[PDB]
RNA sequence: GCAGCCGCGGUAAUUCCAGCUCCAAUAGCGUAUAUUAAAGUUGCUGCAGUUAAAAAGCUCGUAGUUGGAUCUUG
RNA sequence: AAGUCGGAGGUUCGAAGACGAUCAGAUACCGUCGUAGUUCCGACCAUAAACGAUGCCGACUAGCGAUCCGGCGGCGUUAGACCCGCCGAGCAGCUUCCGGGAAACCAAAGUCUUUGGGUUCCGGGGGGAGUAUGGUUGCAAAGCUGAAACUUAAAGGAA
């Protein structure tokens, strides 16, 4: 491979490398609203949260902290943009 | 490895400066020894008087007599031990005659197979050794 | 050996220690 | 060939598909990455047909620009291939080697079978590794059908391809032996060649 | 002659017109006589050194004599080869015949302006063999080798007329000195120069334009 | 020279090891460094297992083993012949022989 | 190289290589010529035509020497660009 | 110890290569060829050579000797190597195709074919062995 | 820690020529590069780089056109004269015919050459030939 | 006795003592000592430190040394 | 680690020492004992083939299969375990004509006459000699710093 394009590179490559390694750096993790089975309210939290959020009301506990992705609960949607 | 840097001159300069006394020959002319004990003391010739005639063994694997004289140098008092070099000149150095003895050739160094002489003699009674050898001056 | 060696040489620099403390 | 006369037919994916020569086993290479297609669930690489095509044609335009037949040399030391190399010699009119490489065929020019072609077809890089090596000392190129795991030491044009099973390794000197003498102008390429691929085929000693 | 090479039999059979065909197309040269056709008229070799190596057996020790060979035409061409035979004639024949298929073109530059025909060494080269680095060095015209006697006499047969050497390491080996000033000189050719950028137009090789003839 | 890469023992990013006593000489061998070998036999050998079965109370009752881990220092372990200088070539292979 | 006048010095402009622009010595034995024959657009014979490619030892002793003529044979349009 | 010298096998080997249509599998009509076709200086090696001869004589018409090399008789049995079935082993009635390989042939205009037999791809990837 | 990014730049095309690359990037992109780059590029050393913008110190791509041998910086940068400079010429540039060593005067970036026409001296950034 | 160095001499010494002859510089030519180049064997240019002499047992740390990118381009 | 001082403890082992063997002699190897020591606590010592005989930081220059930790997403099996990949970190391994080297060998011991990323320590033929002397540290043993006269044409590395 001398001839490697690395202005174009194929973004399943891009994907592939590090966060920091890849061509402009941008970050693995993303944003999403949950939303409970008890309550309406959606809440907006990061997929590495590291933090115990809670809904408005106290309902019930969203998302459980760990050491990469936050774990989320039983019946909850996010993949937000 | 080195430091190359815009301002670092004196550390390239002392370092070069404590570095160089490692060096043996630079360290050998730059302190106040191997010069008072250098028996010429700095000069290349020195005058003596001859004490005694010597046979100086030579070193293996050669095997033969080093025909040398012990002098006592007038300049300083001290005893060294000069080489007659050419073939049967020592039959013309007489007893407690004044002569010029040199280095041997190295800079306080033995030469040949001969152990210790690092000197050898170039006049006597003030007449030159290879004027004697060759015939043209006498005594 | 160095290792004697170096043995003999610290017996030997004891000795002339303490006969240099006798003269002192 | 960008052509579209010469565009992979449908009776060729049907021998290239039974030959099996689209798998390549489980090793991959690092130059032979941009051949491989995807691997499947089971370890093995799948060889892009459509790149083995492409570079099949471009070794058919290396064969063809020589212009003296004899001054290619097709080699093969496994016995897989040494039925295949003397079939596309006769067809092709190239000086065959079978057996065993002697070392020294083109360095060593007071050996007997000293030679000194002008392209080095290949089977396996691997198996024939001592013609490979030997063609460096001497300005030869090199064309060879390298597998999923074949290293490209000196190679030059790589066609990938099975070339561990029988089947798949006569079919690779029948489908370039096809190609090279449709380029000549020897067949038409309007009707099917009349040289079967099982003729280039191994067989077994319990079997012929 | 009886060539036994195809390149032999082109250059036997007047097919080949100068030596610059073979270095142009990189192919090996494995007849003496190819290199006595073009430049045996003014070739001139010199016995650089005469080396007894000793192979130790049980008797007393085996010698063996190793000559080392200057062959060159003195202007463009020069060679270097080594035969360590039983006979000191015969380690040097033998010598003399891979120091001409080791022949290797000398490219010479100027050095400031370009008047005349080439004196030096077009830009600086540094040759390597074991731990001798001979580095060759533009210089005047008038200024001559300004080298070790071993590497002089390489620079005149490849008719650098001027140039200014350094060199490092155990150059007591004539040896590796020789190779190493032999590797010098052939980094010249090679070394890509402004001059040398211009698209290479390809040409057919003397085993491809002649392919009729050797049939 | 240095005569392995590994400089005779099995230690790789690691101070110290603990050791232990060859099984010839109680000497101070590093772990790594020993010799070892697992040799697993039977209590009765071949030549008495015949005598040892027919004599048994037991309908089928099968002769136990000794599980042994032999630990060896390179001296004792080469005095006997459990390990061979190999070639230096043949050095560099570290697959147990067949 | 010109002789500040026009006149060509040289003994001969050798080779570069078509991969890596590297000048292939004269004894560079594992370089290579390779010449690709063209073919008609119709029939797909040969036309008497080929492409011609110089790869260097060096490229080929890497391994880079059949990525690199693969390469060259896109952009004189021998093999496809859906390759 | 009845192993022939070099010398034996290798003036065997090249009376064969060039006198092969002479030769037989009878020692005596051999003794008499290798007699005039070659100047032997001494009778037991002529006998040494001439039953080695036929020795080799018995393995040539059961297949080709590793050292002897004879241009028409390798060119008739390269000839009459020319074997093939009365159907060939490539045109299959069905062909048994990977998804993955079925999913190569359509990126390709080969999508769609009859001949093509979709295989059930097996679940768990345990195609490496254990280590150790 | 990376106390000179004009070393780092060079280097990374200095190896990538060396391994017949056809592209080489260079992480840490600043002024003193890309002026370096243009430098080398109006002469014909190296084709079009591309700067990669990723609101940071930058990445570039530079296309390499394989006439380089070797580009190198000369650190520390020394103060260097218009007497001074034919000394560099000969320690550095392998030749009086071809090469050249950049200076960063008070007039820009220029090469040994230009800086003589110009008849304005400074400091030394590097060389390439 | 020769021999700066490696060595030469133990009865045919190309090396010593000499004849002859030859070579080198030349009205100059040797010797001793210091010094420069040779020495990239003192290093800025420009050396070395796995095994040839060599990287502190390891870490912290002041002075010292050296320090990312970015601000008027076209 | 050994050693030193003061307490506690001293099973095993074991300098020293004794005795028994072997030998021409053993004051050694081997055997039977056994002091200090080995163990613990406090205070010293600061030296090891303290080794990867390879300073630290940073960039770049090949591939492959494993492995330790964390993270990521994928058939399937099992009640996290296993399986298949990717990313970062690390201990290593191997194949290579990346290159380097005197070579052994080294993905670093590469990017070095095409010589300059930053920086510390340190080497200058072999001996004398890590000696003398002075200073300093320590209860001591000794540690650190550290010469010269003189002697020598080799010493040494890899193969
Ligand atoms: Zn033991």
């Amino acid at each position: 491979p001398l001839a490697k394009d690395l202005l174009h590179p194929s973004p399943e490559e891009e994907k592939r490398k590090h966060k920091k390694k890849r061509l402009v750096q941008s970050p693995n993790s993303y944003f999403m609203d949950v939303k409970c089975p008890g309550c309406y309210k959606i809440t907006t939290v990061f997929s590495h949260a590291q933090t115990v959020v809670l809904c408005v009301g106290c309902s019930t506990v969203l998302c459980q902290p760990t050491g990469g992705k936050a774990r989320l609960t039983e019946g909850c949607s996010f993949r937000r943009k | 490895g080195k430091c190359r840097g815009l301002r670092t001159a004196r550390k390239l300069r002392n370092h070069r400066r404590e570095q160089k006394w490692h060096d043996k020959q630079y360290k050998k002319a730059n302190l106040g020894t191997a010069l008072k004990a250098n028996p010429f003391g700095g000069a290349s010739h020195a005058k003596g008087i001859v004490l005694e005639k010597v046979g100086v063994e030579a070193k293996q694997p050669n095997s033969a007599i080093r025909k040398c004289v012990r002098v006592q140098l007038i300049k300083n008092g001290k005893k060294i031990t000069a080489f007659v070099p050419n073939d049967g000149c020592l039959n013309f150095i007489e007893e407690n005659d004044e002569v010029l003895v040199a280095g041997f050739g190295r800079a306080g160094h033995a030469v040949g197979d001969i152990p210790g002489v690092r000197f050898k003699v170039v006049k006597v009674a003030n007449v030159s050794l290879l004027a004697l050898y060759k015939g043209k001056k006498e005594r | 050996r160095a290792k004697w060696r170096k043995k003999r040489m610290r017996r030997l620099k004891r000795k002339r220690r303490k006969m240099r403390q006798r003269s002192k | 060939g960008g052509l579209d006369v010469l565009q992979m037919k449908e009776e060729d994916v049907l021998k290239f598909l039974a030959a099996g020569t689209h798998l390549g086993g489980t090793n991959l290479d690092f130059q032979m990455e941009q051949y491989i297609y995807k691997r499947k669930s089971d370890g093995i690489y799948i060889i892009n047909l459509k790149r083995t095509w492409e570079k099949l044609l471009l070794a058919a335009r290396a064969i063809v620009a020589i212009e003296n037949p004899a001054d290619v040399c097709v080699i093969s030391s496994r016995n897989t291939g040494q039925r295949a190399v003397l079939k596309f010699a006769s067809a092709s009119g190239a000086t065959p080697i079978a057996g065993r490489f002697t070392p020294g065929t083109f360095t060593n020019q007071i050996q007997a079978a000293f030679r000194e072609p002008r392209l080095l077809v290949v089977t396996d890089p691997r198996a024939d590794h001592q013609p490979l090596t030997e063609a460096s000392y001497v300005n030869i190129p090199t064309i060879a059908l390298c597998n999923t795991d074949s290293p490209l030491r000196y190679v030059d044009i790589a066609i990938p391809c099975n070339n561990k099973g029988a089947h798949s390794v006569g079919l690779m000197w029948w489908m370039l032996a096809r190609e090279v003498l449709r380029m000549r102008g020897t067949i038409s390429r309007e009707h099917p060649w009349e040289v079967m691929p099982d003729l280039y085929f191994y067989r077994d000693p319990e079997e012929i | 002659w009886v060539p036994v090479t195809k390149l032999g039999r082109l250059v036997k059979d007047m097919k080949i017109k100068s030596l610059e065909e073979i270095y142009l197309f990189s192919l090996p040269i494995k007849e003496s006589e190819i290199i006595d056709f073009f430049l045996g008229s003014t070739l001139k070799d010199e016995v650089l050194k005469i080396m007894p190596v000793q192979k130790q057996t049980r008797a007393g020790q085996r010698t063996r004599f190793k000559a080392f060979v200057a062959i060159g035409d003195y202007n463009g061409h020069v060679g270097l080869g080594v035969k360590c035979s039983k006979e000191v004639a015969t380690a040097i024949r033998g010598a003399i015949i891979l120091a001409k298929l080791s022949i290797v073109p000398v490219r010479r530059g100027y050095w400031g302006n370009k008047i005349g025909k080439p004196h030096t060494v077009p830009c600086k080269v540094t040759g390597r063999c074991g731990s001798v680095l001979v580095r060759l060095i533009p210089a005047p015209r008038g200024t001559g080798i300004v080298s070790a006697p071993v590497p002089k006499k390489l620079l005149m047969m490849a008719g650098i007329d001027d140039c200014y050497t350094s060199a490092r390491g155990c150059t007591a080996t004539l040896g590796n000195f020789a190779k190493a000033t032999f590797d010098a000189i052939s980094k010249t050719y090679s070394y890509l120069t402004p001059d040398l950028w211009k698209e290479t137009v390809f040409a057919k090789s003397p085993y491809q334009e002649y392919t009729d003839h050797l049939a | 020279t240095k005569k392995r890469r590994n400089n005779g023992r099995a230690k790789k990013g690691r101070g110290h090891v603990q050791p232990i006593r060859c099984t010839n000489c109680a000497r101070c061998v590093p772990k790594d460094k020993a010799i070892k070998k697992f040799v697993i036999r039977n209590i009765v050998e071949a030549a008495a297992v015949r005598d040892i079965s027919e004599a048994s109370v037991f309908d089928s009752y099968a002769l136990p083993k000794l599980y042994v881990k032999l630990h060896y220092c390179v001296s004792c372990a080469i005095h006997s012949k459990v390990v061979r200088n190999r070639s230096r070539e043949a050095r560099k292979d570290r697959t147990p022989p067949p | 190289m010109q002789n500040d006048a026009g006149e060509f010095v040289d003994l001969y402009v050798p080779r570069k290589c078509s991969a890596s622009n590297r000048i292939i010595g004269a004894k560079d034995h594992a370089s290579i010529q390779i010449n690709i024959a063209e073919v008609d657009k119709v029939t797909g014979r040969f036309n008497s035509q080929y492409k011609t490619y110089a790869i260097c030892g060096a490229i080929r002793r890497m391994g880079e020497s059949d990525d690199s003529i693969m390469r060259l044979a896109k952009n004189d349009g021998i093999v496809s660009k859906n390759f | 110890g009845r192993v022939r010298t070099k010398t034996v096998k290798k003036a065997a080997r090249v009376i064969i290569e060039k006198y092969y249509t002479r030769l037989g599998n009878d020692f005596h009509t051999n003794k008499r060829v290798c007699e005039e076709i070659a100047i032997i200086p001494s009778k037991k090696l002529r006998n040494k050579i001439a039953g080695y001869v036929t020795h080799l004589m018995k393995r040539i018409q059961r297949g080709p000797v590793r050292g002897i090399s004879i241009k028409l008789q390798e060119e008739e049995r390269e000839r009459r190597d020319n074997y093939v079935p009365e159907v060939s082993a490539l045109d299959q009635e069905i062909i048994e195709v990977d998804p993955d390989t079925k999913e190569m042939l359509k990126l390709l205009d080969f999508g769609g074919l009859s001949n093509l037999q979709v295989t059930q791809p097996t679940v768990g990837m345990n195609f490496k062995t254990p280590r150790g | 820690v990376r106390m000179n990014v004009l070393a780092d730049a060079l280097k990374s095309i200095n190896n990538a020529e060396k391994r017949g690359k056809r592209q080489v990037l260079i992480r840490p992109c600043s002024k003193v590069i890309v002026r370096f780059l243009t430098v080398m590029m109006k002469h014909g050393y190296i084709g079009e780089f591309e700067i990669i913008d990723d609101h940071r110190a930058g990445k570039i791509v530079v296309n390499l056109t394989g006439r380089l041998n070797k580009c190198g910086v000369i650190s520390p940068r020394f103060d260097v004269q218009l007497k001074d400079l034919e000394k560099w010429q000969n320690n550095l540039l392998p030749s009086r015919q071809f090469g050249y060593i950049v200076l960063t005067t008070s007039a820009g970036i220029m090469d040994h050459e230009e800086a003589r026409r110009k008849h304005t001296g400074g400091k030394i950034l590097g060389f390439f030939f």
